[PDB]
């Protein structure tokens, strides 16, 4: 999954 | 970098488009736009993010009537809300990753028109208490209750002349019964308060004015 | 991936520093970044930076470099944001947040927020004055206290109908003032007793004032 705040 | 209209109003059931306009030069096509909803007292809640019909992500538990889109002509991202409801009344914020800093728009306050019956305000004007006067201060308190929609105009008069200085009015907020209330204060010295025959608090709501008056004892 | 619980409200003088905490509910933070976002009253969010909870590496927003410090405890249980040389304009609600995304969804985990009030004013209990009164309105004027909040009840909580406590107004002195009103039947005014119970917890002050014609 993908980091939201980066 | 981002520009949102500060306020927007619409009727229940309407389809509303909220715009997030990016500064001239910063091309809207090369950014993924984030959208948040915030209700008073709570943190922002992520609604969705949109880059294209291809790459779009919906927030957890966010109804489908919230959708994203783009408007390249005006260099703006778009949040579409269809089937507008009273519970959609909130602040909506957009955001992008630009020049290695998260940048937020100023927010759009969304008001739903006609969510409940029209309610004229109840207005009570209190004079300074004798206790406060013995402390060499005088505060006239005008309390406005049970009104909808949540917009009033407050005017103060000394005798029949308008007052400018010393007036502080709170922004309307919701009561426990979901109508609105507001307070307004006129701050005077005891000498000013006794130097007039009367003071008045005038509340205009949807074209109808309610005047209340007090006088020194 | 985990719920975040923040520390309580802070009240500070200009020049001082504040340190807010952001603890994982569950004992361990996740690997995803913890971002710090603040929001001045009546304004929109403002990103301050993030920290990576495993590395401890930071990325500070330009406006806060040299003023903000973001750390983690060694058990990776709690994240911290420290802000120094505070000014009144640092007054805001400070949030921590973390999240992740599928290709279809995103899941944002926000703390409840921590209010940081920066002011030159000093802790001060309120002065309460009666607002004396078919329905009739009566109330209490709660003057010149700091910081927020004040709570008002009526007759020790036994009278809740028609009660509204209004938002506070910032005074020239940097103190606050508010009113609480209650609408009662006018026939009751002769016999029933009405006492407003003002509680200012930051100063451990309680004021109970009878309102009377």
């Amino acid at each position: 999954f993908e980091d939201f705040w980066k | 970098v981002l520009t949102q209209p500060s306020s927007l109003s619409a009727s229940p059931g309407a389809s509303v488009s909220l715009t997030c306009t990016l500064r001239s030069g910063i091309n809207v096509g090369a950014y993924r736009i984030y959208w948040y909803q915030q209700k008073p007292g709570s943190p922002p809640q992520f609604l969705l993010r949109y880059k294209s019909d291809s790459d779009k992500q919906q927030g957890s538990g966010v109804p489908s009537r919230f959708s994203g889109s783009r408007d390249a002509s005006a260099n703006a991202g778009i949040l579409l809300i269809s089937g507008l409801r009273s519970e959609d009344e909130a602040d909506y914020y957009c955001a992008i990753w630009h020049s290695s800093a998260w940048v937020f728009g100023g927010g759009t306050q969304l008001t739903v028109l006609g969510g409940q019956p029209k309610a004229a305000p109840s207005v009570t004007l209190f004079p300074p208490s004798s206790e406060e006067l013995q402390a060499n201060k005088a505060t006239l308190v005008c309390l406005i209750s049970d009104f909808y929609p949540g917009a009033v105009t407050v005017a103060w008069k000394a005798d029949s002349s308008p007052v400018k200085a010393g007036v502080e009015t709170t922004t309307p907020s919701k009561q426990s019964n979901n109508k609105y209330a507001a307070s307004s204060y006129l701050s005077l010295t005891p000498e000013q308060w006794k130097s007039h025959r009367s003071y008045s608090c005038q509340v205009t709501h949807e074209g109808s004015t309610v005047e209340k008056t007090v006088a020194p004892t | 991936q985990v719920q975040l619980v923040q520390s309580g409200a802070e009240v500070k003088k200009p020049g001082s520093s504040v340190k807010v905490s952001c603890k994982a509910s569950g004992g361990t933070l996740s690997s995803y970044a913890i971002s710090w976002v603040r929001q001045a009253p009546g304004q929109g969010p403002e990103w301050m930076g993030w920290i990576n909870p495993n590395s401890g590496g930071t990325n500070y927003a330009q406006k806060f470099q040299g003023r903000v410090t973001m750390t983690r405890d060694t058990s990776i249980s709690t994240a911290y944001m420290e802000l120094s040389r505070l000014r009144p304009d640092d007054t805001a609600v400070y949030y921590c947040a973390s999240g992740y995304c599928s290709r279809t969804r995103c899941y944002d985990y926000w703390g409840q927020g921590t209010l940081v009030t920066v002011s030159s004013a000093s802790t001060k209990g309120p002065s309460v004055f009666p607002l004396a009164p078919g329905t009739a309105a009566l109330g209490c004027l709660v003057k010149d206290y700091f910081p927020e909040p004040v709570t008002v009840s009526w007759n020790s909580g036994a009278l809740t109908s028609g009660v509204h406590t209004f938002p506070a107004v910032l005074q020239s002195s940097g103190l606050y003032s508010l009113s609480s009103v209650v609408t009662v039947p006018s026939s009751s005014l002769g016999t029933q007793t009405y006492i407003c119970n003002v509680n200012h917890k930051p100063s451990n002050t309680k004021v109970d004032k009878k309102v009377e014609p």
